[PDB]
DNA sequence: CACTCTACCGATAAGCAGAATTACCTCTCGATCCTGTG
RNA sequence: ACAGAUGUCCUCGAGAGGUA
DNA sequence: CACAGGATCGAGAGGTAATTCTGCTTATCGGTAGAGTG
């Protein structure tokens, strides 16, 4: 089940979430995949991932599972990155 | 006899096609894969209707690699040989083993101990055919076949038919 | 949190040094829940 | 590839039932009241041979107008039916799809009904009874003359004993099929 | 066999016999050999009392 | 009261030498050991005698006895524990594994 | 240390330089440093997994013998200084080779 | 069952959700009862008697003696219960009886507890060792299985040709002992099966139990590749997040890199350098899966790296690696550093880093692990 | 990282599991594209999984011990 | 009102079973006879 | 008509001596 | 001139010290209310 938009988790991005998105984006850019930012002279996939995450231009969705089994989807752009 | 179902197929899209047209890519992949597939559980997927209607969901990215798996929800016409019914077919081949009756996209085989003793193999006529009293079946003829085969669904399905009892002829 | 707590408790035990029982034997008897400890005690106010 | 969730101990039911026989006894996956994609509790369709031809033709012309308008934006009797079917199939589906030609030929040369009003009449007539859609599909697909012939060719029809209304709607189907 | 394997006894019942009675002489320096030739062992088969230095 | 006394004893043991340990760890330990109505010793007869997964329990001690009991009974391993995932060689649902990552079409068509 | 074992009566290993044709399952190390007797003369620098003792044993067409040589240790190298050849108690061949190296 | 729902304590015991606790309660309550009942008073009107359908025969006192059960019948007869009669009794147990006892109707029935068909493990489970030259040996499992087969054949022949009942008993005892030792060679109060040499037979229970068994020594913890170990040393000129990797270790270890734009020139240069120089590659994995060895092939060829290929290049500077010391008491005992290639064969680390590692430079050795994927590298770098 | 070190870096094995059995007694013919379970007569419900070789050995030994470690790729909570 | 064993649980006292930090390096041995045979 | 050789890693359970 | 397959070890005993703290099971006693009377 999905909790509509009456979600109650945290509006910020955890360290584990940041690591997971950074790794997934780094792998995707390392393979032949489109990049939605201006490389601007960067050639390391991880740094490209951080550059994409700088202005929240990563089309990834976080699915936070409740212990019961329900889950709510959080977009990357709507997650505050303070860490 | 044909059935309309709500089957589902999982496609693992590569990140190389993670653009704005990945939806249409999945659409064409579904067309080129599901059509002509002789799935044992279901049968033949003749065609998929409502192309501009089938919906995709959020694709889950596998932990191992960046490829994403999509669980599409399509509906299509499915043909299953099934078991325990009569059906009309048209012959396409004949030999001493039997006649290859064809029903739709099928080729049901009839063995020696299936048809009654009122059929003998001969090649006197132009088409090699089983000829006897009041039975005339040829390469192209009408025949009603009752299916009693075990199908044996292993990546493909089959059928075995019978000619015993009346009404199972040309008519 | 469980693994962190386990490690944070076990590290001082390994770093623990050498009449009320205290130190490694006392920690072992607390963890094992011994029915008869060597040095029982009471405090009355 | 599945459409129904696991229930009634699917893991180790062993031989729950023998495969479908003549006397109905449907399979585990082809049972009545299938699970609908959006919701639930969707009954099995009542699709006959003539209805299948019309449905596939309608899907073909819908897809035809679809990709015809897409590319535009980017930029007798049996004999006549066969040519039209061939020219429609030549570019609509694409790929190989060899089996599509054989089933289309079978539908065209065995079309009991060739009019939308005819199939509408036949399924409005068949909806009166509570028979299994499998039985009505075979009844409307294969023409029959006698009641015993229908019973033998299409088993699991023993619930009808009167055979008066059965003769009536058999004659109705016969005249509808001859009105093609 | 007893002098080589170090198990004091016949080939059978070796698991029930003492082990380590015979050892290869340590020849790396003169002091090591001298210390090895004047070594004793206490078969114990957990207890700190037997390991302490007595008066 | 027993849990409070156990926490006090653990704190006294830890602080005897002079080392400092955060209260959260000791509190978690005493809450885990007293989750039921009595003490649950960290031994074979304590925490290893619960309704957890058979593989996780067998990984600690008495491997074949636990497996024999599970086979004799009807034990279903729902398998979200870390030990079961380690045995099966799958990504455990801990740390970065507590969530799944999905790709949305609208963001793709909006970013590009 | 290397020794010759007398399997049965006539199936006895021999110290000789093996070849890629007659022998089977040879080691990856080189064999040129060996001699006719299968033992390397003292004073020859060796390194890596070079073969120092060449021994072969019969299996029981051609290919009537298989290689059983003992190569040098991969992580060690040096120069052979003394090679000892003698006979064991029964009367077969007994070969010992020593390698000397300096460790700065 | 000896007791039924008529007894109140039986009802309380049956009203237990946990299978183990319910079984223990049932056993404790039914142990006292020692005679079957044909009639039991009802809950209401205790004078009235309601039949329960029992047989009425007295129960035996089951006692374990080695690998056999002896039953004392008191009205005392001392008969040895056979496996056949026990299996027959188990097969007559109703579904509800063992459902309430704790067994499963389909997954684990009580009558399946008696071994009537013994599967044989495949050769992969019990492989044959190489032994020495011109010598072949078999695992203890193979010898035990052969012994079991010989005992079964002997029992079958002895039953077929006609023999005294004592011979049948000794043959069945031998077969049971062999099967038990096949599944457990550490049975207390019984002799331990020896091998031909004299060693105890390594039963599969021993292989599945212990620190070195195939639970903790092969599943909980195993051996991995892309690892190095050498003596550590101090280096005040190295930064906090930096480790001095020797040139030989860096050359030996490799990290696969996907052939893609933005690094194609660098990958081609590394391939051209070869596996001998430190900056270079050892293998070139193709898209199909075939592996090209740059060492053996060489030829100084201008190999064209197509997109999507994998190149196993040597670990270079600023490459995150895992740096661990045993014992690993806390999470700070293993942390991720940055690779800095140094011209000497010893690990070099900052002095302030030794304190969490609890390591000195008197001979300590510490392990190094190299990630083999992008997500693992990112996780190690960010966590 | 833990999963990679446990499986990719040490040992990775691919096996086929019967959808009805839950065990690994499935004969796979990749060249012939045939997957039949003789125990249940199953040919359209075969899945492939990636498990370490140590897990395979443990499961085979357990099966030799007359214990069935049936493996399933779905949750029974939906009943 | 206690006369004699009958049915109940509460203590006590001996027998089993497990299990004992992690990682690493080197050497050194043993993997079978004899009464019964042509 | 036809048809004479090769595929890379083997120990395994133990015992003893040591290093952090 | 010569080879082969199944099992240690035996009445007799005992080839034998270095560990304990649980928990489970099986003997043992130590109690306490009744089936009807003079
Ligand atoms: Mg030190
Ligand atoms: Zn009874
Ligand atoms: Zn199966």
């Amino acid at each position: 089940a999905i909790p509509k938009d009456q979600r109650a988790t945290t509006p910020y991005m955890t360290k584990y979430e940041r690591a997971r998105i950074l790794g997934t984006r780094a792998l995707q850019i390392s393979m032949n995949a489109p990049v939605f930012v201006d490389l601007e002279g960067e050639t390391d996939p991880l740094r490209i991932a951080m550059k994409e995450l700088a202005e929240k231009k990563i089309p990834l969705v976080i699915r936070r599972y409740l212990p019961d089994g329900s889950f709510e989807d959080w977009s990357v752009e709507e997650l505050i990155v303070d860490l | 006899m044909f059935f309309i179902k709500d089957l589902s197929l999982n496609i693992t899209l590569h990140p190389s096609f993670f653009g704005p047209r990945m939806k249409q890519y999945l659409k064409t992949k579904l067309l080129e894969e599901v059509e002509g597939s002789c799935t044992g559980k279901f049968g033949y997927i003749l065609c998929v209707l409502d192309y501009d209607n089938i919906d995709i969901q959020r694709g889950r990215i596998l932990p191992t690699d960046g490829s994403a798996e999509f669980n599409v929800k399509y509906r299509a016409v499915v043909f299953k040989p099934f078991k325990g019914e009569v059906v009309d077919g048209t012959v396409v081949s004949c030999s001493q083993h039997g006649f290859e009756v064809q029903v739709g996209p099928m080729k049901v085989f009839v063995t020696k101990h299936l048809m009654p003793q009122d059929l003998t193999f001969n090649a006197g006529s132009n088409p090699p055919s089983y000829q006897s009293s009041e039975d005339v079946i040829t390469i192209k003829s009408r025949i009603r076949v009752k299916i009693e085969g075990c199908i044996s669904q292993v990546s493909s399905i089959h059928a075995i038919g019978s000619i015993k009892e009346d009404y199972l002829g040309a008519i | 949190v469980g693994v962190l707590a386990a490690q944070s408790i076990g590290e001082p035990a390994t770093q623990m040094t050498l009449k009320v029982t205290s130190g490694v034997p006392r920690l072992k008897e607390i963890l094992n829940v011994a029915k008869n400890m060597k040095t029982p005690s009471l405090t009355v106010y | 590839s599945t459409s129904t969730f696991q229930t009634r101990r699917r893991r180790l039911k062993k031989v729950e039932e023998e495969e479908n026989a003549a006397t109905l006894q449907l399979g585990q996956e082809f049972q009545l009241k299938q699970i609908n994609h959006q919701g639930e509790e969707e009954e099995l369709i009542a699709l006959n041979l003539s209805e299948a031809r019309l449905v596939i033709k309608e899907a073909l012309v819908e897809r035809r107008r679809a990709f015809k308008r897409s590319q535009k934006k980017h930029k007798e009797t049996r004999e006549k039916e066969l040519e039209s079917i061939d020219v429609l199939l030549e570019q609509t589906t694409g790929g190989n799809n060899k089996d599509l030609k054989n089933t289309m030929q079978y539908l065209t040369n065995f079309s009991r009904f060739r009019d939308q009003e005819t199939v509408g009449a036949v399924i409005q007539l068949l909806k009166s009874t509570g028979l299994h859609p499998f039985e009505v599909a075979q009844l409307g697909s294969l023409a029959c003359d006698t009641a015993d012939e229908a019973k033998t060719l299409i088993p699991s029809l023993n619930n009808k004993i009167s055979d008066d209304e059965l003769e009536r709607i058999l004659k109705e189907l016969s005249n509808l099929e001859t009105l093609y | 066999y007893a002098l080589a394997t170090g198990n004091w006894g016949e080939q059978k019942k070796a698991m029930s016999s003492r082990a380590g009675v015979s050892q290869v002489l340590n020849r790396y320096t003169y002091s090591s050999t001298l210390s090895h030739l004047r070594r004793t062992n206490t078969p114990i088969g957990k207890l700190a009392k037997p390991r302490q230095l007595h008066n | 009261a027993g849990r409070a006394a156990l926490y006090k004893e653990v704190y006294n043991v830890i602080a005897s030498d002079g080392s400092y340990v955060n209260y959260r760890h000791m509190a978690l330990l005493v809450d885990v050991m007293t989750t039921q109505g009595g003490l649950t010793s960290v031994t074979r007869h304590g925490f290893n005698r619960s309704n957890t997964g058979a593989l996780m329990r067998c990984s600690f001690e008495e491997t074949v006895e636990i497996l024999f009991e599970a086979g004799a009974s009807a034990e279903l391993d729902d398998c979200r524990g870390v030990s079961e995932n380690v045995i099966l060689g799958q990504m455990a649902p801990i740390g970065t594994g507590a969530f799944d990552v999905m790709i949305d079409e609208e963001s793709l068509v909006k970013y590009m | 240390m290397d020794q010759e074992k007398k399997y049965g009566m006539s199936i006895t290993e021999t110290f000789e330089k093996p070849q890629r044709t007659n022998t089977l399952r040879m080691k990856h190390g080189t064999y040129d440093k060996l001699d006719d007797d299968g033992l390397i003369a003292p004073g020859v620098r060796v390194s890596g997994e070079d073969v120092i003792i060449g021994k072969t044993t019969p299996i029981s067409a051609y290919h009537s013998k298989r290689d059983a040589s003992t190569p040098l240790r991969s992580t060690e190298n040096g120069i052979v200084d003394q090679v000892l050849v003698t006979t064991n108690q029964d009367g077969l061949k007994f070969v010992k080779v020593r390698v000397r190296t300096t460790k700065i | 069952l000896l007791l039924d729902e008529h007894n109140e304590l039986m009802r309380q015991a049956l009203a237990i959700k946990d299978s183990k606790k319910r079984f223990a309660a049932i056993w404790t309550l039914c142990k006292t009862k020692m005679v079957c009942e044909t009639d039991v008073p009802s809950e209401d009107d205790p004078t009235q008697l309601v039949s329960r359908g029992g047989c009425g025969n007295t129960q035996p006192t089951i006692r374990k003696d080695g690998l056999k059960l002896v039953g004392s019948w008191k009205k005392p007869e001392l008969r040895v219960l056979s496996t056949e009669e026990i299996l027959n009794i188990f097969k007559h147990i109703s579904v509800k009886d063992f459902t309430s006892l704790g067994f499963n109707e389909v997954f684990s029935r009580p009558e399946w507890m008696i071994l009537t068909c013994l599967p044989v493990p495949p050769p992969p489970v019990r492989p044959s060792i190489s032994f020495n030259e011109s010598q072949r040996g078999e695992d203890d499992l193979t010898f035990k299985l052969a012994d079991i087969l010989k005992a079964n054949i002997s029992l079958e022949t002895l039953e077929h040709n006609g023999a005294p009942h004592h011979a049948i008993e000794e043959a069945e005892s031998l077969l049971q002992f062999h099967v038990a030792t096949y599944m457990d060679n550490d049975i207390a109060g019984q002799p331990q099966a020896l091998q031909k040499s004299g060693r105890p037979v390594k039963s599969i229970r021993a292989r599945l139990k212990g620190k070195e068994g195939r639970i903790r020594g092969n599943l909980m913890g195993k051996r991995v590749d892309f690892s190095a170990r050498t003596v550590i040393s101090g280096d005040p000129n190295l930064e906090l997040d930096q480790v001095g990797v020797p040139k030989s270790i860096a050359k030996t270890l490799t990290y696969p890199e996907v052939v893609t734009p933005y690094n194609i020139d660098r990958l081609t240069q590394l391939v051209r350098n070869g596996p001998n120089e430190h900056p270079g590659a050892k293998y070139v994995i193709r898209d199909s899966g075939d592996r090209i060895d740059l060492r053996y092939s060489k030829r100084a060829g201008d190999i064209q790296l197509q997109y999507g290929w994998k190149v196993e290049r040597h670990i270079m500077d600023n490459d995150p690696v895992l740096f661990n010391r045993q014992p690993s008491l806390h999470k700070m005992s293993m942390m991720a550093h940055r690779v800095k290639v140094i011209p000497y064969s010893t690990f070099r680390l900052n002095l302030s880093v030794t304190s969490p590692y609890n390591a000195d430079f008197d001979g300590d050795e510490m392990n190094l692990h190299v990630p083999q994927s992008e997500e693992t590298r990112a996780e190690l770098s960010q966590l | 990282f833990l999963k990679e070190r446990l499986m990719e870096a040490s040992d990775a094995f691919r096996v086929h599991i019967c959808g009805i059995c839950g065990l690994m007694t499935v004969i796979a013919k990749l060249n012939h594209n045939q997957f039949e379970c003789k125990g249940c007569d199953n040919k359209i419900d075969i899945y492939q999984i990636h498990i370490p070789y140590a897990a395979k050995l443990l499961f085979q030994e357990l099966m030799a011990m007359n214990i069935t470690p049936r493996l399933y790729t779905d949750r029974s909570r939906d009943f």
